[PDB]
RNA sequence: GGCAAACAUCAUUUGGCCUUAAAUGGGAUUCUGUGAGAGGGGAUCCCUCCAUUGACAGCUGGACUGUUCUUUGGGGCCUUAUGUGGUGUUUG
RNA sequence: GGCAAACAUCAUUUGGCCUUAAAUGGGAUUCUGUGAGAGGGGAUCCCUCCAUUGACAGCUGGACUGUUCUUUGGGGCCUUAUGUGGUGUUUG
C-alpha cells in the first residue's frame, strides 16, 4: 500500500551532464529504497540500495540520497550507454512497490538521416501483397516525418513505422516505414517514393524507384 | 557464476495454465529469497510472488492470489511459478530475481540479480511462422557511397523473431526494428545492414531469421535485380 | 580455509622409517605443487622434495634421493613423505609448503604458504615423559610489586613439549623458555606467568603440560605455602 | 647449484630505522627471487616475490629491488613485530636454494629486569633432586650476568640458562637460570641467592631467601 | 674461418591443440573492489600482426604477390614446465 | 486526567538459544586489495556496557552498594523476519 511517485516521466541530457531523478514515498520507508536501470530488451540491473549505497560493479557516476521521504538518483556525468528507464522501489514494508519509471534519452547534435527505399520482392508479390520499405538510418533527434507518394499522390492510411531504441554508442535513431499494398493495386502505378523531413534536412528528401527497373 | 535461466514461457490460450521455472547457478537457493516480477509490454514493474526456500514461506500479489503458486525445489536448485486460469491481461515478460540472504538483516532487501525473463503471451491466435523477403538496393550511388540491404520478416505470431547477418559475422551497421502489429493481427519487422556499394557484386550478404515459437529458421541471401 | 597440517613426526632410531603427511584445505592439490622443506636445528632451510600432482612428476634433493619418496593421493587431498634409512643428520623440523599453480607460468614460483611443521628426531635414546613441579611465589614484596608463579618441566625426551595456562585462558605476561639439554642428556624447561600480587589469594592458575611423544599430560595448580 | 649469499648474518636497529638486507646470487636468476620472514617457532610467511612484488597481506614498509644479480629487502620504518629471521630464495633453476638467513634484533632503550627467586618444591625434594630457579623478566638488552651464591660463595658450572626470543611487542627478553643440585647437597646450606648485574641497574641486585621459611 | 655440440656467463622469457578466410602484439583515456585464478574483466580510441572487400600496380582472365589508400573481421579447448638471444671457452 | 488496544504518521531498527563471574555499543589513528560471506580482520589509544581483583564507603562477617580509584575478563551455536520509541485520532 506504499506508493513510490517517481518523476519526471522522461528527460534528455547531453553526454557529460548531471541528471537527477526523484522518488517520493507516500509514507516512511527510511532507507529501504533501491534504484534499478533497465536497458531495452535487457533485465533490470540493481544500481542503488539503502538509498545511497552502490551495488558492486556500478559506475561511481551513480549515487543516491535520502531526504526524509524523498529519494533522488543522480547520474553525475551522463554517458551514452546510460540511455535506459530507471525505477525506484521500496523494500521497507510488503508488498514491495515500484515507481512508474523514468526514461532517459541522450541529447546529441543534430544528425540528418540517410534514406533508402526498397521495392517489393518478386518473391512476395506472388503471395498477393506488396510491401514497400523506406529506411531512415542513424539520425537525431527522434522526430521525423515520412510521407509516401505513389505517382506523386500522397498516401494516407496504408503505412506503419517503427523506430529503434537509441544507439548505446552514437545515440542516434533509425526508423522503418512500410507501405503495404495489394499486388493488384501496386501494379497500377509506376513511381514509388518516400519523402522525408527532419531537423537536419534543409529541404525534404525523396528516395524513389520506378516499378519495373 | 551467478545466473538465472527462466523457461516455460510461450503462447497460451486464455483460461489455460503455464509453469515457468527458474534455474539458478552460483548460489544456494536456501540462502536467498526468489521472486517473480512481470512487465506488461510498455508498462512498468509488478511484483508477483516471493519465496524463502529456507522456510518455504510464500507471498503473492493480490492480482494473482489463488491463480498462481510459487514454489521451490531446493535440491534441483530451481524455482517455479504455476500459473492457472490465465487472462489476456497476464501477457508480460516474467523475470525471476534473487535477494541474497544476510544474517544481520530484519527483512528482505532489494532484488540484486534478474533473469533475462521469458515472454508469456495469452491469446486466442495460433502460432504462424514468418515469411522472409529481400530488401535489395536500387544502385544509385557509385564507389563513393555505402548501400543498405535487408530482410523483411512478415506475417508471424507470436513474438519474437531474431535476425543475424552472415551467421553473426556481420554486426556493425545492423538494425533490427521493433515489430509492428498488422491490421491482420500479425507481426512484421525489418532488419537492415549497411555495406559498401562496391562490395555488392562480390560479397555475399545472408540474413539468418529464427522464429523459435514456430521452430522456423530461414537463410536468404540478399542481392539486387 | 587455506591451511596445511603436518602429522607423522616424532622419534625414530637410525635405520628406521617414517611417513609424514600434510593434509591440505581450501585448494586443490592438482592446482599446486607441494614441497617438503626441513630446518636442521640451528641451520637454515633445506629443500627436500617436490611433487606436481597434476603430472605426478617428482624431484629430490641429492641428500635424500633413493631414501625418500614423495607422493600424493588427490582424493584425500593430502601429500606424503616416506623416509627410509634415516640418519641422525636428518633430525630437523619438516615443513610442507604450497606453490600455487598459474597457467601463465613457465616454471614454478616461490613457496606461498607453509604448514606449521613437525619435528623429526633420529636418535638412539627412548621417550620418557617429564616431571612437573610448581614454582610458586615467595610472598616477599609488599604494595610496590606484582608476583610471579610458574611450572618446571624436567627430565624428558624427545623434543618437543607444549605448555599452556588455564587451558589457554591466561596469556598476558607469560614466558615459556626454550628447554636446555641437561647433564643427563634430558631436556628441562620452565614456563612462568606474571600476576598481580593481589590475585594469588583468590584466583586459581593451572598449568597444562603436554609431551605428545610419550602420551603425557599434566595439570598443576601453582599457589603459595 | 645456485648459491644465495645473504648478508649480514645479523643486525639490530631501532624502531623507525630503515633496514636493508642483501642477497647475492652466484649466477643469473633474473627476478625469480623470493623473500621469507620466519618468526621464531613459527612457519615462514612469504613477503616479497619476483624480487619486488609484495604478497597479499604484507605491510607496505617492506620492499625489494633487483640490481643485476644482487637483491635487497628493505624495511623503511622498522616495527617491533618485525623481529624475525629473513631468507632469500631463488626459483630461477632447480633445485631451489636459500640464503643463510638474517636475524633482525630490535634495539630499544634500557629496561631493568624484574627479579624473582623460587625455592625447589617439596614435591621435587621428595623425588631426590633440587632445582633452584632465578627469573629475569622483561629487560633490555640481552646482555645480563647472573651469579649464584650458596651462603655467599660464588658458584660456577652447576647452573644453566635459557633466554626467550625477543618479545615481538615490547622487544624485551626474559632469562631463566636454574641451579640444579642433588637433594642431599641442598640440605647442607641455608642462604640461597642469585645476584644480577645489568645495564639498567646502578647497584647490582640480589634476591635471596632462607631455606624453607 | 662457416657450422654444430657441450659447458660457462649475462640477458630475456608462458607454451600448445582443434575449427577457421584468419584465429597477433603493444599504447592511451576511462569504468570495474575480486561479480572465477585482479598476473582479471568491460568500454572507447590509436598503432601493429593475420585474414578479408574495394581500388590501384604487375598486358588481360584465374590465381597470386604488393600498397603511405579502403571494407569487414580475428572462434573454441588447453597449459602443472627450463625455452630463446648475445658473448666466451672447449670439442667434432 | 491515567492505562491499554487498533489505526494514522514520522523516526529508528537484526533477533534468539546454550555455556558463563560476565557473554554490549561506539570513536580516533594506522596496517590489511578479499585471505571465503569486506555489511570483514589486526594493532594502538579512547569512550561505553556487563562481570571481575584490590582500594575508600555503607558497624562489622554473609552479602551487597558506588557519577571515585583498581585487577582481569567479556565464550559457543544459531538467525531466512516487520520489532521499538515520539506524536496524533478512535475505541475500552
Amino acid at each position: 500500500d506504499i506508493q513510490m511517485t517517481q518523476s519526471p516521466s522522461s528527460l534528455s541530457a547531453s553526454v557529460g551532464d548531471r541528471v537527477t531523478i526523484t522518488c517520493r514515498a507516500s509514507q516512511s520507508v527510511y532507507y529501504s529504497v533501491a534504484w534499478y536501470q533497465q536497458k531495452p530488451g535487457k533485465a533490470p540491473k540493481l544500481l542503488i540500495y539503502s538509498a545511497s549505497y552502490l551495488y558492486s560493479g556500478v559506475p561511481s557516476r551513480f549515487s543516491g540520497s535520502r531526504s526524509g521521504t524523498d529519494f533522488t538518483l543522480t547520474i553525475s556525468s551522463l554517458q551514452p550507454e546510460d540511455f535506459a528507464t530507471y525505477y525506484c522501489q521500496q523494500y521497507r514494508r510488503r508488498p514491495i512497490t515500484f515507481g512508474q519509471g523514468t526514461k532517459v534519452e541522450i541529447k546529441r547534435t543534430v544528425a540528418a538521416p540517410s534514406v533508402f527505399i526498397f521495392p517489393p520482392s518478386d518473391e512476395q508479390l506472388k503471395s498477393g501483397t506488396a510491401s514497400v520499405v523506406c529506411l531512415l538510418n542513424n539520425f537525431y533527434p527522434r522526430e521525423a516525418k515520412v510521407q509516401w507518394k505513389v505517382d506523386n499522390a500522397l498516401q494516407s492510411g496504408n503505412s506503419q513505422e517503427s523506430v529503434t531504441e537509441q544507439d548505446s554508442k552514437d545515440s542516434t535513431y533509425s526508423l522503418s516505414s512500410t507501405l503495404t499494398l495489394s499486388k493488384a493495386d501496386y501494379e497500377k502505378h509506376k513511381v514509388y517514393a518516400c519523402e522525408v523531413t527532419h531537423q537536419g534536412l534543409s529541404s525534404p528528401v525523396t528516395k524513389s524507384f520506378n516499378r519495373g527497373e | 557464476e551467478v545466473q538465472l535461466v527462466e523457461s516455460g514461457g510461450g503462447l497460451v490460450q486464455p483460461g489455460g495454465s503455464l509453469r515457468l521455472s527458474c534455474a539458478a547457478s552460483g548460489f544456494s537457493l536456501s540462502s536467498s529469497s526468489m521472486h517473480w516480477v512481470r512487465q506488461a509490454p510498455g508498462k512498468g514493474l509488478e511484483w508477483v510472488a516471493s519465496i524463502s526456500p529456507y522456510s518455504g514461506s510464500t507471498s503473492y500479489a493480490d492480482s494473482v492470489k489463488g491463480r498462481f503458486t510459487i514454489s521451490a525445489d531446493t535440491s534441483k536448485n530451481t524455482a517455479y511459478l504455476q500459473m492457472n486460469s490465465l487472462r489476456a491481461e497476464d501477457t508480460a515478460v516474467y523475470y525471476c530475481a534473487r535477494t541474497k540472504y544476510h544474517y544481520k538483516n530484519y527483512y528482505w532487501w532489494a532484488l540484486d540479480y534478474w533473469g533475462q525473463g521469458t515472454l508469456v503471451t495469452v491469446s486466442s491466435a495460433s502460432t504462424k511462422g514468418p515469411s522472409v523477403f529481400p530488401l535489395a538496393p536500387s544502385s544509385k550511388s557509385t564507389s563513393g557511397g555505402t548501400a543498405a540491404l535487408g530482410c523483411l520478416v512478415k506475417d508471424y505470431f507470436p513474438e519474437p523473431v531474431t535476425v543475424s547477418w552472415n551467421s553473426g559475422a556481420l554486426t556493425s551497421g545492423v538494425h533490427t526494428f521493433p515489430a509492428v502489429l498488422q491490421s491482420s493481427g500479425l507481426y512484421s519487422l525489418s532488419s537492415v545492414v549497411t555495406v559498401p556499394s562496391s562490395s555488392l557484386g562480390t560479397q555475399t550478404y545472408i540474413c539468418n531469421v529464427n522464429h523459435k515459437p514456430s521452430n522456423t529458421k530461414v537463410d536468404k541471401k540478399v542481392e539486387p535485380k
